[PDB]
DNA sequence: TCACGCAGTATCCTGT
RNA sequence: GGAUACUGC
């Protein structure tokens, strides 16, 4: 349910959808940001990594704004009341919808949604995880050589941004004392 | 001991008694959880594939431990920072997996088994010095009799245990038990008694250690299952812990097919009614359950089939386990007198409870009017000559011969070649002919 | 010579 | 399908 990373090529202007670190199969597999999605386009998005960084930050801002908008929808199908205002009148399950007074208001974009979106943006830039889990054996061998070290470094830098953002999220510390007692 | 270390991790092996108190990151949490899941799955696979004492088992387990960077070998150097890190990993990961593997008894058992295996391996890699260190740090106080006391009673121990050699005895360690627990040993005088304690023999020491470990671990898992509500509220850790066990790191469906060809007409009628209405009166339930037991449907398989079929009948799911589970178990000799009840014989079916309105059990050839039997035979595309012959046989009161004629016509065989006297015999013959 | 009605939940068994 | 219990209203 997470939005994929959309980046418009500076040269051709075609949208590139990124959902994994690597694209292709077998020896034809390469990092997604190595070649444009348009065959006629020779531009490498890895060249415009500053632009990719800026777009990533803008997307993170967009998702944080969506979360903090605090939109609530009534869970009742026959009400579906949409409000920004959280009422202080609560039932055992949560805020009581003030349109029908009989159903609970649920967040349109809960904290889990934002956390999963940030985790996905980290996932689409996790070189090591992709190599271990996603990639196959022959593909892993082909990707664990030189000719990709620069791409690996750029991917590490891009993942650093999402890691930094997630480090500032309360949904980034686990108190083991509270778990084990 | 670089920055924030301590004496919290003296030895490599531990009983995992004290929960961690640190504040870790979500990334560290996930990495540790997945890594230990990989380790435990590797342990399980190697245990299935190889004998745990085999050298291949040891080599592969060492390779996995090295790959995932878990403590497996001692180091007579000191507590190096890296070593500390590894031990910390182990300690936290274990408890995380506890949180993952305490929801269901099955899971609990699995966890315990894997953990025990790992512990055994690690013990097997401990030098005697290290071994003693461990046995001291956990207040196990095995010198379990001391070595000095063993030498003190060497001759008595030698003459106590049957078939124990001098050197082999030197290689063995005994235990001290109150004589009230060794009744079966003391009574025939096969264990030495000194001052109210028997010296019972067990390579074996690991066994005792493991016993202790297992006890503790089981208790811990119980407690964890008791403290589950506090964790379910933490959404961050719910997707992981609730699904870690499912983390990537005869069939019921064919029964319908069988009903096309192999099932005798009685079972065909019962199955048709069941799929038409998702409910059978008691006689039909008994007959069909016994038949499906006969074909080979296991208790789990039969339970699943009946659950799925009845749930569609607009009844509560719990109602099935409340009511029909006992009947299904009994048909397989699981409860009550616990008798492996045999499938109904054709004689029983003919002479069993007579079906009435709303029922579909019994032998159709006997409990179906001739017009109804003719219609049913026509429906199955039987040749007119075959239908007439079957009707003639039915009029002769030899319904078993009628079923034999049905088998001959449907299987395209001139002669059945067998005296049909059991529906399971019918199904077996059909399977033999087809497969 | 006897003995109130009905609605509902829980447990257990089906060889000669 | 049956059998044995005892709650409620
Ligand atoms: S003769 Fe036996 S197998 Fe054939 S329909 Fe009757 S009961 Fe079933
Ligand atoms: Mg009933
Ligand atoms: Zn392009
Ligand atoms: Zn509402």
């Amino acid at each position: 349910d997470c939005e994929r990373f959309k980046f418009f090529c500076p040269k051709c202007g075609t949208e590139n959808i990124y959902d994994n670190v690597f694209d292709g199969s077998g020896l034809q597999i390469e990092p997604g940001l190595k070649r444009c999605s348009k065959p006629e386009c020779d531009a490498s998005p890895l060249d415009y990594v500053i632009q990719v960084h800026n777009k990533l930050l803008l997307d993170i801002r967009r998702y944080i704004k969506k979360y903090y908008s605090g939109w609530l929808v009534c869970e009742e199908k026959t009400c579906q009341n949409r409000t920004r205002r959280l009422p202080l009148s609560f039932s055992r399950n949560g805020p009581i919808c003030q349109a029908c007074s009989k159903a609970t208001l649920r967040s349109e974009y809960p904290e889990k949604a934002l956390y999963t979106q940030l985790c996905f943006y980290r996932f689409i830039f996790d070189w090591d995880y992709a190599l271990e889990k996603v990639v196959s054996e022959q593909e892993r061998g082909h990707l664990k050589k030189k000719l990709f070290q620069e791409s690996e470094n750029q991917y590490k830098k891009l993942k650093s941004t999402v890691d930094q953002v997630l480090s500032r999220s309360g949904y980034s510390e686990v108190n083991l004392s509270k778990l084990f007692q | 001991t670089g920055d924030r270390k301590g004496d919290l991790y003296p030895s490599s092996l531990q009983f995992y008694q004290h929960p961690p108190t640190e504040n870790i990151s979500l990334i560290e949490f996930e990495t540790f959880a997945i890594e230990r899941l990989k380790l435990l799955k590797a342990v399980e696979n190697l245990g299935v594939s190889y004998v745990k004492n085999s050298e291949e088992y040891s080599k592969k387990l060492e390779l996995e431990l090295r790959k995932l960077k878990f403590p497996y070998r001692p180091l007579h150097e000191e507590i190096s920072d890296d070593v500390y890190d590894l031990r910390r990993k182990d300690h936290i990961s274990h408890f995380i997996l506890r949180l993952a593997y305490c929801q269901s008894e099955d899971l609990r058992r699995w966890f315990i088994q894997q953990e025990m295996d790992l512990f055994k391996f690690r013990f097997g890699l401990l030098t005697k010095e290290s071994v003693q260190e461990f046995l001291k740090l956990n207040d196990l106080q095995y010198v379990a009799i001391s070595e000095d006391e063993k030498n003190m009673h060497k001759e008595d121990l030698m003459n106590s245990s049957f078939g124990l050699s001098l050197t082999k005895m030197e290689d063995t360690e005994f235990y001290k038990v109150p004589f009230q627990a060794a009744l079966d040993l003391v009574r025939p005088r096969k264990v030495f008694l000194w001052r109210g304690f028997a010296f019972i023999p067990h390579k074996d020491i690991v066994s005792i250690v493991l016993n202790d470990f297992r006890a503790k671990l089981s208790k811990a898992l119980a407690l964890s299952a008791r403290s589950l509500p506090v964790v379910q509220s933490d959404e961050r850790l719910q997707p992981l812990l609730n699904h870690l066990s499912h983390s990537y790191i005869i069939s019921l469906e064919q029964i319908d097919g069988f009903a096309a060809k192999s099932f005798p007409l009685c079972m065909r009628q019962l199955h048709k009614s069941l799929r038409e209405n998702h409910h059978l009166r008691h006689g039909g339930r008994m007959q069909y359950g016994l038949f499906l037991k006969g074909i080979g449907l296991t208790l789990e398989q039969a339970l699943q089939f009946w659950r799925l079929e009845f749930t569609k009948g607009k009844v509560d799911s719990e109602k099935f386990d409340k009511v029909y589970a006992y009947s299904i178990r009994h048909n397989y000799g699981k409860e009550g007198k616990r008798t492996d009840y045999t499938p109904y014989s054709c004689m029983k079916v003919i002479l069993s409870n007579p079906p009435s309105q709303g029922d579909y059990h019994g032998c159709p050839f006997r409990h179906s009017d001739p017009e109804l039997l003719k219609q049913k035979l026509q429906s199955f595309k039987v040749p007119s000559s075959g239908i007439n012959q079957i009707l003639e046989l039915v009029k002769g009161m030899h319904y078993q011969l009628a079923c034999q004629k049905y088998f001959e016509l449907t299987h395209s065989v001139d002669d059945c070649g067998f005296s049909l006297n059991h529906p399971n015999q019918y199904f077996a013959e059909s399977q033999k002919l087809l497969t």
